[PDB]
RNA sequence: GUCAAGUAAUUAAGUGCAUGUGGUGGAUGCCUUGGCAGUCAGAGGCGAUGAAAGACGUGAUAGCCUGCGAAAAGCUCCGGGGAGGCGGCAAAUAUCCUUUGAUCCGGAGAUGUCUGAAUGGGGGAACCCACCUACUUUAAGGUAGGUAUUGCAACAUGAAUACAUAGUGUUGCAAGGCGAACGAGGGGAAGUGAAACAUCUCAGUACCCUUAGGAAAAGAAAUCAAUUGAGAUUCCCUCAGUAGCGGCGAGCGAACGGGGAUCAGCCCAUUAAGUUAUGUGUGUUUUAGUGGAACGCUCUGGGAAGUGCGAACGUAGAGGGUGAUAUUCCCGUACACGAAAGGGCACACAUAAUGAUGACGAGUAGGGCGAGGCACGUGAAACCUUGUCUGAAUAUGGGGGGACCAUCCUCCAAGGCUAAAUACUCCUGACUGACCGAUAGUGAACCAGUACCGUGAGGGAAAGGCGAAAAGAACCCCUGUGAGGGGAGUGAAAUAGAUCCUGAAACCGCAUGCAUACAAGCAGUGGGAGCACCUUCGUGGUGUGACUGCGUACCUUUUGUAUAAUGGGUCAGCGACUUAUAUUCAGUAGCGAGGUUAACCGUAUAGGGGAGCCGUAGAGAAAUCGAGUCUUAAUAGGGCG
RNA sequence: GAACCCACUGUCGUUGAAAAGCCAGGGGAUGACUUGUGGAUAGGGGUGAAAGGCUAAUCAAGCCUGGUGAUAGCUGGUUCU
RNA sequence: GCUAAAACUAUGUGCCGAAGCUGCGGAUGUAUACUUUGUAUACGUGGUAGGGGAGCGUUCUGUAAGCCGAUGAAGGUGUGUUGAGAAGCAUGCUGGAGGUAUCAGAAGUGCGAAUGCUGACGUGAGUAACGACAAAACGGGUGAAAAACCCGUUCGCCGAAAGACCAAGGGUUCCAGUCCAACGUUAAUCGGGGCUGGGUGAGUCGACCCCUAAGGCGAGGCCGAAAGGCGUAGUCGAUGGGA
RNA sequence: AUAGCACUCUGCAAACACGAAAGUGGACGUAUAGGGUGUGAUGCCUGCCCGGUGCUGGAAGGUUAAUUGAUGGGGUUAGCG
RNA sequence: UAAGUUCCGACCUGCACGAAUGGCAUAAUGAUGGCGGCGCUGUCUCCAGCAGAGGCUCAGUGAAAUCGAAAUCGCUGUGAAGAUGCAGUGUACCCGCGGCUAGACGGAAAGACCCCGUGAACCUUUACUGCAGCUUGACACUGAACUUUGAUUGAGGUUCUAACUCUGUCCCGUGAUCCGGGACGAGGACCGUGUCUGGUGGGUAGUUUGACUGGGGCGGUCUCCUCCUAAAGAGUAA
RNA sequence: CCACAAGUCGAGCAGGUACGAAAGUAGGUCUUAGUGAUCCGGUGGUUCUGUAUGGAAGGGCCAUCGCUCAACGGAUAAAAG
RNA sequence: GGGAAGCCUACCUCAAGAUAAGAUUUCCCUAGGACUUUAUGUCCUCUAAAGAGCCGUUCGAGACUAGGACGUUGAUAGGUU
């Protein structure tokens, strides 16, 4: 029972390769190199599912700190604020507000000085 | 493999991986790792198993109702027609035939018939059994197994 | 309108990615006039009447292969067969042959150059040189035969030396050489293991030498056993990894008894069984061959054996081919017949020979010394063989029963022959495979032990596929009357067009879209604008990716590697925990205080075969006891149960 | 001091024209001389005006084929989820 | 970049900050109850050497005289889709004859590395080099094409060899016609290249022959487990003697 | 390496070497010859040591091999008990 | 010599000259070692010009070792401890050609030095254990006569021939320096060979020759008892 | 106490004994070092075994002897550079 | 306030790829249709300037390049005088 290992073998090696498309030089035509830059693309994905988390709170954070110091507050004044207020909306629709609609962020930031008088 | 006696060359100095045989199995044309060899491939079964089976067989094949018994099968001459005629009247025209003995003008008429057979009584095996899809048995041949229980 | 400040668009020498279309290369799939392993039945040799292996020649055209040998792809006779043929690569043409019987197949004859045991002498194999006799020619020849050595026999001849002998010659007979494995005999290692190494192991293995047969060797007790029993030799299962041997290490390893296979004894001087030749008779088998059933229509299609419908044969539904998958198209298959002539085997008779220079076993048994073989390494070492020195009794006698003695039991050495059961495969025929399918399987599917390498012994490759059929592309055009291509034509298909099925990857082009010439690093990843095409018009698809956070390959080896520590130029194909036996444990199945057969027989996975093995009792070194036993004066105590 | 036989110095060459050379100089050159042809000595052996030199570009034990798939407490490698 | 700090000491309010904790969705292991389950609760799920459990694919055997297939199999190449994964399914193009469910059974069953083996093809790079520094120039001819071939006129080099012979060794390379793919370190009309046809004439040259050296073999013979060693008579053996 | 020097062995079927043996070289030679060892033209020369190892010649006391086999000690049993 | 670790001559507390493993000299000789001088010069101060052959450009042919993949800068720091690739920072538009060798711990050869493996080979010896060779005695081949002497036996001496030796002469096979047979001559129970046995035996052969260890070697150590190290149970390393 | 092989302490029972009037004490010495496995053999005993049987040889069991095996868990009977 | 061969200038050469790409002088180009993507928009027709380069003769410039001079309205090179 002599078994020839070619069609199997291929078939790996292509999809190995269809997943490298698009890379550099060997690493979309050379099997060796193109199996190193897979396994590391996953890793790098891996590892910046949880990144992005972190970079796009940042960056509500940075939009909310804009608002507020128009209105003549800090971040952190305003966070305060809210929270003794009651007031629970997140940071991500906080900073959707400051962007598109600058009253309404007005009447937050107004909130949060009464609380926090 | 033939040939493959001296070293392909000197241990160090080369450049080359060392060898020790042009015949070595990681060469093409070497020999293979594990060369095989002539096999038994027989097993032992008990007598006692070997003798349960056939009874479990047996008791299935007539629960099934795949088990045709019939007081005389015989045929007067050797001609393949008659036996099929025979065989399409019993409603049985795929089945192995069990007789107490293998009437000679019998085996003639069977032996080019596809899907039929006919062997002795003390000559079912449990794969012919299984394998054929009924058993048209005689009353004496199924005495005959009676008494050799199975 | 001018100036100023600010800020878009616009380039691609080249490059990246994606897609399309190619080139190179020959993977993959499918295939096979080639290999691998067996079963059954035969056969087991060829050679001086010149072998194995070769050289040279032989054809209308003749290079190689095959055949053959100056009578040269062949001659004669007999038999078979009945429409074609002049061997293959390898077409084509010419001469031709053939129903007055060709080619072809089988049997028997004829011819059969040179080398090679080579044998008239020599020699660097395929060459050089001869002698004698008979016949024939007239010129410097031709035809036929003889001329090796050794051994044996007969005859003749014949020294020192008188008889003789040695020696010499002639005639007749025989031998030599080659080739698979198995047999018998003469010599005989080391690597390795002992975790070193010398005893020991490896192992009487590898290798060298001599020499048979279809088998060989052995064989009819101076043998075992130990209720006085068995009854020649050989092979298998068990006894049993037991008893023993062993730097008591590593390891080596029986026998008795039991179960099977096969069975057989006969002789030593008027001489047996048996064996071998020859001749005759009978039987059987083998080497050519003959006949041999039964299908139509329809659809798809280049082509039907495939679809649909309905028939026929079957003692034939094995297999192969035919333009795709056929019981009924072809070759065959079941079955029924068949031999001028030759060969093999069996049986019977007849004649030779042989058995058979041998008539009961003396330089023998036994002993001292040194070695070898026995599972047994000097050991308490019996028994067998003998290099050396010795040396009986001879049936009122002698050998053995593992130091030795006595008693008992058993056998008769120093003379022979003998089938079967057993071992093997260079070969012949038939059949088979959970064996390979061109990097596999033989080194070799193909002009392979070739090409090539080496002074030589020796080593040793690569290389399969157009199409069903050559129908292998007439003719036109470019070009050098080249190569190559574009048309035309053939074909189902020509991107099947000649190193031609399929045509992967590395690697190399061309075309289109986007990005890219102020910006520093494992080349991605998470975001993300713009552009091009598509569109179900979007909260959509495809391609690209300005700008931006993070981010020093993989394997191995290490306390620890981005490491400037190892390995990899890349792709495709191959490449490493197997097989047999024994043993222990787990799972599962049968049977259960029982379970199970081995060899072997067996128209054979069945059914027989109970010898043997494991379990059912332990204690003790052992004799012995035994639910107990050992220790001890102890019934105490204690250890194993 | 030419031929012939050697090989003391230097540059070049070192993937060379060449697996030991070219060029410029150098030594012997009637002798213990150089050379052709054909022979003898064979591996623990041969041969050596002696360097462990040479014995077919191989020498503190030639080459080939066998034991043989020697052994390696060492290094490397060991394939899908 | 910072000086009544963005430094130091003390005190207080907030906030940022991890794969920790919480929220929402999903998978899996163990236990406890449901007195079948595949439903709830609780507690777990980083891992080298290792140990245990469960699977995917590949070749072959039976199931299979079955099922799929020229209305197009395997293989190749794209696209879409499904699962936790090894992977599966469908379909466009190419291809042109095989493939094979389910459940069992057997293994030459999975490659990136071993300075692994075989073939193909890259980088270096159109880079080094084109083999004695005796040396070339022009006119005409042929030819598709002339620095290299032919003819002619000049120039230069060797001349104790770079000329003329023999032996050894090689084996057709010799001569003529014809061709230029490959070979020739460039082109080539040329060639020691391909193809076709010719060519080697002996009493006196050489070999053969007669003769012997070193040495080889060796009837008998001597010696040795065998194979074999040596050697007498002889017989070969030129590098020497013989018209 | 060498001419020269010295020591030593060898009476011929020489010592010595090759070989398993037969046989062969030494040598168709014969101590003015042949082998081994060291030194190294020539000039002048070459001192002391025999305790050690070796070699040569003595000696017949001690020790010691095979071989030979005197004695002593056991095993077995006719018999006596 | 301006300046002399070399050279030449001399001195003698010669680490550690010395007489055939020769001592001290010695004419001639040596591609032999050391030192000095004349002449001469691109050896040099210090290089310049020129000639030929490459280099460079064009046309034709067309290699090599290497190579995980590359979008392949400097500095300071960090870090498997000497960074193109990490951190901070500086500089820098894209691509050739002629040169160059500071780095890529550049290429080349599984480091030859060092250590390790219960690895190898060859050589040496008063390492171990065998064997060849040489040698001793006993028995055998091996016999006959006289004699003398030692503690029944042993030993010795002198003759002889008939076993045996002759690489001595003659004859024959025989055309023959082998061999065989015959006849002599000289030897002779010696020599020599077989079995056993003591001695000798690097001629030859197989092997052995420890470990710990701030690398290895040298030195020290290796088993047992007591105290401390030992952190108030036991145990605990150099 | 301890990987194993080993090592250490021990009340109490039986027999025989010594010293004490007796209750009693004594299985070496105030304790902890003064040591060597296995194999192979020697010696004294023994109601074991005994290759046809009776014996015997040999073996077993109990007691005891022979290692500076000191590289002291000791690779060989036997080894330097 | 003074105060050094030291620092910044000053002297020589290079320098706007100084992407912040600077400044000054002078010179050149001013035409019609169609359409939809109404825009430095896409196809037509007509125009080809100022200059730059190719090529040639060349150099006190040069590996190739680059740079300088000249090309008949001419001394750029060779020749001639
Ligand atoms: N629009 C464009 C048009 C352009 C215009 N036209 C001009 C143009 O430009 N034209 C180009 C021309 C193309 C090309 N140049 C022509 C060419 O090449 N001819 C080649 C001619 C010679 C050829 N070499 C011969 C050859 O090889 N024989 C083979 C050979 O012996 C052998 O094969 C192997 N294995 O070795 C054998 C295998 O058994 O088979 C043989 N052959 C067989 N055939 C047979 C068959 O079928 N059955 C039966 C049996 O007879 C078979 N054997």
């Amino acid at each position: 029972a002599r078994v020839k290992r070619g069609v199997v073998a291929h078939r790996r090696h292509k999809k190995i390769l269809a997943r490298a498309k698009g890379y550099y030089g060997a690493r979309s035509r050379v099997y060796r190199v193109a199996f190193q830059a897979v396994i590391k693309a996953g890793q790098y994905a891996y590892r910046d599912r949880r990144q992005k988390k972190r970079q796009f709170r940042a960056l509500w954070i940075a939009r909310i700190n804009a608002g507020a110091r128009q209105n003549g507050l800090s971040y952190s004044r305003m966070i305060d604020g809210l929270k003794k207020a009651q007031v629970i909306i997140d940071r991500r629709v906080l900073a959707d507000i400051a962007m598109h609609d600058a009253v309404a962020f007005a009447a937050l930031a107004e909130k949060a000085k009464g609380a926090l008088a | 493999v033939s040939g493959g006696g001296k070293k392909p060359f000197r241990q160090k100095g080369t450049g080359r991986a060392r060898a020790g045989s042009i015949r070595s199995p990681i060469w093409v044309g070497g020999g293979k790792t594990f060369a095989a060899r002539p096999q038994d491939w027989s097993q032992k079964v008990n007598r006692k198993m070997y003798r349960g089976a056939m009874q479990c067989i047996l008791a299935e094949l007539v629960r099934q109702d795949r088990l045709v018994l019939v007081e005389e099968f015989a045929v007067a001459a050797p001609k393949t027609k008659e036996l099929l005629a025979k065989l399409n009247d019993l409603n049985a025209a795929r089945a192995l035939i069990v007789t107490d003995a293998v009437d000679e003008n019998l085996y003639l008429a069977a032996r080019n018939l596809p899907h039929v057979d006919v062997v002795d009584a003390t000559a079912i095996d449990p794969v012919s059994l299984i394998a054929f899809d009924k058993v048209v048995m005689s009353v004496a041949a199924a005495k005959k197994i009676e008494v050799e229980l199975g």
